[PDB]
């Protein structure tokens, strides 16, 4: 039970890095750049 | 050739008939066979608001455009051979006419006038006036119930493109229900602002008057909504069926899958049921402009070595107003922000630094690079958000008593100033005079040589710098407020930050200088109004899970 | 890829014209073009 | 020493890298070097690239 | 169909396309399809395979 919860916490807690990109949140990236270099930004996220 | 009257107006009929699973064509020209993809667009729902009209019956409404109409006639004869694309339907602007009268077809882009009738003629069973238009001002493009045809009319970045389809049907009354696909025909390209479009349709007489609407037809209108479909390619390409992902509970699951067919089970199933509409807009409201003239112009910029710094704050930021004024810049780039979203942001700290450089060095004013502006006089930060821009002063600016550092030992760190003026010697000795193994560490501009290259031309600078959402902002850009929407989810823009979800009510006690409400995933769930100064919640539209149980393709559709 | 060749008057308030004057001004402006000796900046270019 | 090139008159129009960051020129050691001149037009500057 | 140029796959693998000269389709097969086993006994054994 132990072991499932963990399992679950982590990955709900996982969200919270932004691996390569700018901001762990993609409401502010889409605020304040194109769609050109969002895409980017976005792509490593969906990656991790 | 002129324009008819018709004195007698009789009011329009509406009626309310649907699209059954008509309205679909060839997105792209990608060639797909033998395989189901999924693709989202603009396209026409299934079972639809379509609407119907007749032709004294001559109804004639301007019709908006919207994101595209769909258009399908029914009728025994050729009555229906043209339509009107335009704004405003004047002269002023710009418009659109596209007939049937020869060869492949008849196109026209111009400044028309038309009448309030526009209509053809046909007299004797032969050709007659073409009562559309009066004049032709300056303009450049020019080209040359048995049946039922549809056409679909898109218009994207300034082309035009049409769809045709013909079938065959025998209904006296209705649209007949089925499936259909159509083909692109046309892809003229004419750069218009297309708002409403009209119709124009050919009126009988006996001899050369009394013009009567001895033979009627049928045509509907439908308006396209952005949905998602799934489709289907046989071998040779044509598209055979289709599912809107949005109708029924048994469609998103079917979508979900990506098949035609399901077995006895349940599943689970996404969210494609609700989509928002309505915007909430909210910024702090305060009027009045940043002192563009005091900074742009400035009777007396210093020099690099002795730059200043300005604080600005409480502003209505907005860039537009520049244009009216008599400056030209010519370097204009922006790091971090996009140029393009500049006016729907809120800035939180602005500072803005000016000086005055040569003009071969104004590209060493970017973070990261080198010179002796870069390296004794001024330095950027390697994360430098914010935006440059340089203008030339030749007509200001040619004076003497400008300077630059030319002589130091150490680098400079990213803003910082060196106001000095003690004896530079390169061994380290101190020095008592000017002379030998002394120099100056500054150096002149010239500025005064007459007749100086481009690259020796005094030239302005101004840096701009501001942070964003990290504290209570000041300067935001000219935006209005839309009020506020409760118990509805919702697009919202608080101080630049869009998001979706519903909000209707907030207890939660916080801290004051807060303007977000994060979470341990990094999920916004509470925002402060800066209008009514209370806290707010964020809960998306979609919380609870579904799950449809079904018996099987073969054995039923109820789920 | 839009093309706006209009001449009607302009009002920041919306409202409409009647004649150039006060809180109506002209859309279009002169590029100039010229006067002697003008800069690098203000030359014309031809642009495809 | 690319500081010495300062208190000379020459005023460059143009100074890009590749490769190598212009910020940390002065910590490095290379080991072949090799310099080509010419003359070419105004406008053909940025075919050099 | 009319207005084809190539011959797409469900694995985005070209297999067919049209001449242009010749108006006619052609086939695009790779130059390996089969897979090749070798067979040895050791290198201090011998060599042959
Ligand atoms: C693409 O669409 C066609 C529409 O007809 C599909 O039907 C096939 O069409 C071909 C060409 O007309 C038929 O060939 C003809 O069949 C008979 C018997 O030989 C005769 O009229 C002619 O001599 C000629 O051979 C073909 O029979 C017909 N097939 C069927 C099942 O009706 C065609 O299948 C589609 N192609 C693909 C690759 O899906
Ligand atoms: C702009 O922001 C300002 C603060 O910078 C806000 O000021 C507030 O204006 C509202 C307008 O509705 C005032 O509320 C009114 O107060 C009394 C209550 O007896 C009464 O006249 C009305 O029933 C209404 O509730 C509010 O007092 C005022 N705050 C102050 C003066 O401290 C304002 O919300 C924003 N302006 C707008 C929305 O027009
Ligand atoms: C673009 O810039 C021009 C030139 O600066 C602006 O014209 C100026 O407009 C202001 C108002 O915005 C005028 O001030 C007002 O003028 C009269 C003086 O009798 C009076 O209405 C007010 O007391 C006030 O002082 C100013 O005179 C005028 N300057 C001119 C015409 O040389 C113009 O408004 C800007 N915007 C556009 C064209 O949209
Ligand atoms: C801020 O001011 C301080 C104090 O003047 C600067 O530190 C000074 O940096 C210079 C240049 O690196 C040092 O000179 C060196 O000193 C010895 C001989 O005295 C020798 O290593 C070298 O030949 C050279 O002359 C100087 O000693 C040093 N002073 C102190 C007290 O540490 C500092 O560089 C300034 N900051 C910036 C960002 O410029
Ligand atoms: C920056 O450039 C100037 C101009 O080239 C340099 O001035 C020159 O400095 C050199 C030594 O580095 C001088 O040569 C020496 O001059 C006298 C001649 O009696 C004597 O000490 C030596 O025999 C030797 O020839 C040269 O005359 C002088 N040129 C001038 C002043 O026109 C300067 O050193 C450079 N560096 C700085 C200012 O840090
Ligand atoms: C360039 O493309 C054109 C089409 O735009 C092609 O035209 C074709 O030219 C070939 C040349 O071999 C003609 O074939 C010849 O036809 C007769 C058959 O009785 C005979 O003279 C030869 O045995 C040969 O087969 C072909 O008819 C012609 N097509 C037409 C006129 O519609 C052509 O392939 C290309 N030109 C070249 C390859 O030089
Ligand atoms: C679109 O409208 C047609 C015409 O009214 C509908 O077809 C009718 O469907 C009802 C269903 O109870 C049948 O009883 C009628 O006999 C049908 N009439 C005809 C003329 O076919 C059709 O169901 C509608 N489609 C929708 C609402 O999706
Ligand atoms: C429709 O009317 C137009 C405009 O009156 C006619 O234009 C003629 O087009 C034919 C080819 O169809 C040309 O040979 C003539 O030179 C055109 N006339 C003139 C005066 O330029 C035409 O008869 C009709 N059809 C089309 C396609 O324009
Ligand atoms: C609209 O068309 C007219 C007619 O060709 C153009 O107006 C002429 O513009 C020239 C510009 O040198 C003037 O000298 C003429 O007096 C004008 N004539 C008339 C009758 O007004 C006008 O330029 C066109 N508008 C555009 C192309 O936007
Ligand atoms: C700042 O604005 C002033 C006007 O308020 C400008 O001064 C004019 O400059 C032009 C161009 O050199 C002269 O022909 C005019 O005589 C000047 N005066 C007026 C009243 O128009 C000035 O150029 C602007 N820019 C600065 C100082 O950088
Ligand atoms: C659309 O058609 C439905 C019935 O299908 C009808 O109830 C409704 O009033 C029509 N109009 C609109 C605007 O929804
Ligand atoms: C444009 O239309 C208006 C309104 O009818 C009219 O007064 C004006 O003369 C027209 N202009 C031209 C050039 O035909
Ligand atoms: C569904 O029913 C048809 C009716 O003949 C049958 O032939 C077919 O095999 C069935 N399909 C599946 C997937 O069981
Ligand atoms: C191959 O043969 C040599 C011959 O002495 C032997 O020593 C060696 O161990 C052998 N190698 C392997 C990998 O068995």
């Amino acid at each position: 039970i132990n072991q499932n919860a963990i399992a679950l916490n982590t990955l709900v807690k996982q969200l919270s890095s932004n691996f390569g990109a700018i901001s762990s949140v993609l409401n502010d990236i889409l605020s304040r750049l194109d769609p050109p270099e969002a895409e980017v930004q976005i792509d490593r996220l969906i990656t991790g | 050739d002129g324009c008819g009257r018709l004195s007698q107006k009789t009011q329009p009929k509406l009626e309310q008939f649907n699209s059954s699973r008509r309205g679909l064509y060839y997105f792209d020209d990608i060639f797909r066979s033998s395989l189901r993809v999924l693709t989202s667009g603009y396209f026409l729902p299934f079972g639809s608001n379509v609407t119907r009209y007749e032709v004294i019956y001559y109804d004639n409404p301007l019709v908006p455009f919207g994101h595209g109409v769909y258009f399908a006639v029914t009728e025994k004869s050729n009555v229906v051979r043209g339509w009107i694309f335009g704004s405003t339907m004047d002269n002023t602007t710009q418009s659109a006419v596209l007939v049937n009268n020869g060869t492949h077809i008849v196109v026209n882009v111009c400044n028309f006038n038309f009448c309030a009738d526009p209509m053809f003629a046909v007299s004797a069973g032969q050709s007659y006036k073409s009562w559309i238009y009066t004049s032709s001002t300056n303009c450049t493009y020019f080209q040359a119930f048995t049946h039922l045809r549809e056409h679909v009319f898109r218009n994207v970045d300034g082309f035009l493109h049409v769809y045709h389809n013909y079938e065959v049907i025998n209904v006296q009354n209705g649209l007949p229900s089925g499936f259909s696909v159509l083909r692109p025909i046309f892809k003229l390209p004419l750069g218009l602002n297309i708002t409403y479009i009209k119709a124009v349709m050919t009126l009988f007489s006996s001899t050369t008057s009394n013009f009567i609407a001895a033979v009627a037809s049928l045509h509907y209108v439908g308006y396209l909504q952005p949905r998602t479909m799934l489709f289907h390619f046989d071998q040779n390409g044509t598209i055979v069926d289709a599912i809107d992902c949005s109708q029924n509970p048994l469609s998103e699951l079917k979508c979900t899958t990506k098949s035609f067919s399901l077995e006895k089970g349940i599943y689970q199933t996404s969210n494609f049921r609700v989509t928002p509409t309505t915007e909430v807009i909210r910024f702090p409201n305060v009027t009045q402009l940043c002192p563009f003239s005091d900074v742009f112009n400035r009777t007396k910029f210093p020099s690099v070595y002795a730059w200043e710094r300005m604080s600005i704050r409480d502003c209505v930021a907005d860039y537009a107003v520049l244009y009216n004024s008599s400056i030209s810049f010519s370097t204009f780039e922006c790091y971090g922000v996009s140029p393009t979203k500049l006016n729907d942001l809120c800035f939180s700290s602005v500072y803005a630094d000016y000086f005055v450089v040569r003009g071969d060095d104004v590209k060493q004013i970017a973070p990261g690079k080198t010179g002796v502006i870069a390296d004794y006089n001024y330095k950027l930060p390697d994360d430098f958000v914010g935006c440059v821009l340089a203008w030339n002063s030749r007509h200001v600016d040619s004076k003497q008593g400008f300077y630059y550092r030319l002589f130091r030992h150490g680098k400079i760190k990213p803003y910082q100033r060196d106001m000095s003026r003690e004896l530079y010697s390169p061994s380290g000795t101190p020095c008592t005079t000017e002379g030998f193994n002394c120099y100056d560490p500054l150096a002149h501009y010239a500025f005064a040589s007459p007749g100086i290259g481009t690259g020796y031309q005094p030239f302005r600078v101004v840096v701009l710098s501001f942070q964003l959402l990290n504290a209570p902002a000041t300067v935001c850009g000219p935006k209005q407020s839309t009020d506020l929407v409760k118990n509805k989810c919702v697009n919202f823009n608080f101080n630049g930050l869009t998001g979706t979800g519903v909000l209707t009510d907030s207890v939660k006690k916080f801290q004051p200088f807060q303007q977000f409400g994060r979470d341990s995933s990094d999920f916004t769930d509470s925002v402060k109004d800066p209008k009514t100064l209370e806290i707010l919640d964020i809960t998306p539209c979609s919380y609870g899970g579904v799950s449809v149980i079904t018996p099987g393709t073969n054995t039923s559709d109820a789920v």
